[PDB]
């Protein structure tokens, strides 16, 4: 069976313009396990992004956390771009401070 | 104050791209503590929590050998299951297993678990009696017959009542400063006008451990289940978790709404209101 | 600690 990823984009700590933080993209609820996840800074791929080791929930669906150190400002936009076999085209979810 | 140990094994075939990748991770509650990945440049069971690093070389050798043997056996299982379902050699398939034990505040076995899934569907599970199997279909019946013959259930019972409980108790003691520390959520309510007529109240819980939490909105003391947008609990990346619950409320009715938070780290369950 | 490598499916 194939299950489409849920995606949440958010920071490790509440965002303070100019203070070092972590940008997270948590992808979950997906199956099978192969997935393409990028963090974007103003539409462009950020490079040195890490992720958790592959695990899965009680319903067998996989989850991963992708994260990078970042410093929020009013200027820069951030997003997460996800591709999975279930998605016709990659999915882009913008980082909203309030979510 | 009950606790769980679980291992999660994922083997995935990738015809044309080498042999099936085998990954194993081990958790106590929501804390990952070991991992193995057959794709690693030099595969070995590796620590992922400070409190397991004190285990000696004989520990690491045992866990690595098991993982290497598993990498081989899972590839054999995947070929077998491909046959059981009359599937082509061209498709990718996944086999997953999750097993382990739950212990009560006194450290006694509450129950053991062992379940497997093929391509995301339940395949075969050890029953709560630790002595019989539940097979999802006629393919899993072939596995069940093999395992019955090999006296697998008896092996699982011995492990689950024995080493699983014993080592979970050791890990809980070695990592007591974190594994046995519940961090309560830092909570707040934010208000976001949607329109002249409505606003969103969002109840936040941050920095909590373990992940288990309950966040609810009430209006005039009635739970707002159907109307609450609840996001999946999510990791912060520093061991802790985050969650929020949102409701859309008519303008000027905000004070009829209360956010309720339950978490084991909290001296008392919280009632929160928007404080303008 | 892990269960000993289990029997093939």
């Amino acid at each position: 069976i194939q299950r489409t990823p849920k995606i949440q984009v958010y920071s490790r700590h509440p965002a303070e313009n100019g203070k070092s933080n972590f940008l997270n993209c948590y992808v979950s609820g997906f199956h099978p396990s192969d997935i393409e996840v990028d963090l974007l800074k103003n539409g462009e791929r950020i490079e040195k992004v890490e992720h958790s080791d592959l695990s899965f929930s009680k319903d067998w669906s996989f989850y991963l956390l992708y994260y990078t150190e970042f410093t929020p400002t009013e200027k820069d936009e951030y997003a997460c771009r996800v591709n999975h076999v279930t998605l016709s085209q990659p999915k882009i979810v913008k980082w909203d401070r309030d979510m | 104050g009950s606790h769980s140990m679980r291992y999660f094994y994922t083997a995935m075939s990738r015809p044309g791209r080498g042999e099936p990748r085998f990954i194993a991770v081990g958790y106590v509650d929501d804390t990952q503590f070991v991992r193995f990945d057959s794709d690693a440049a030099s595969p070995r069971m590796a620590p992922r929590a400070p409190w397991i690093e004190q285990e000696g070389p004989e520990y690491w050798d045992r866990e690595t050998q098991i993982s290497k043997t598993n990498t081989q056996t899972y590839r054999e299982s995947l070929r077998n299951l491909r046959g059981y379902y009359n599937q082509s050699e061209a498709g990718s398939h996944t086999l997953q297993r999750m097993y382990g034990c739950d212990v009560g505040p006194d450290g006694r076995l509450l129950r053991g678990h062992d379940q497997s899934a093929y391509d995301g569907k339940d395949y075969i599970a050890l029953n709560e009696d630790l002595s019989s199997w539940t097979a999802a279909d006629t393919a899993a019946q072939i596995t069940q017959r093999k395992w019955e013959a090999a006296r697998e259930a008896e092996q699982w019972r011995a492990y689950l009542e024995g080493l699983c409980v014993e080592w979970l108790r050791r890990y809980l003691e070695n990592g007591k400063e974190t594994l046995q520390r519940a961090d309560p959520p830092k909570t707040h309510v934010t208000h976001h006008p949607i329109s002249d007529h409505e606003a969103t109240l969002r109840c936040w819980a941050l920095g909590f451990y373990p992940a288990e939490i309950t966040l609810t909105w009430q209006r005039d003391g009635e739970d707002q289940t159907q109307d609450t947008e609840l996001v999946e609990t999510r990791p912060a990346g520093d061991r802790t978790f985050q969650k929020w619950a949102a409701v859309v409320v008519p303008s000027g009715e905000e004070q009829r709404y209360t956010c309720h938070v339950q978490h084991e780290g909290l001296p008392k369950p919280l009632t929160l209101r928007w404080e303008p | 600690v892990q269960q000993e490598s289990s029997f093939v499916m």
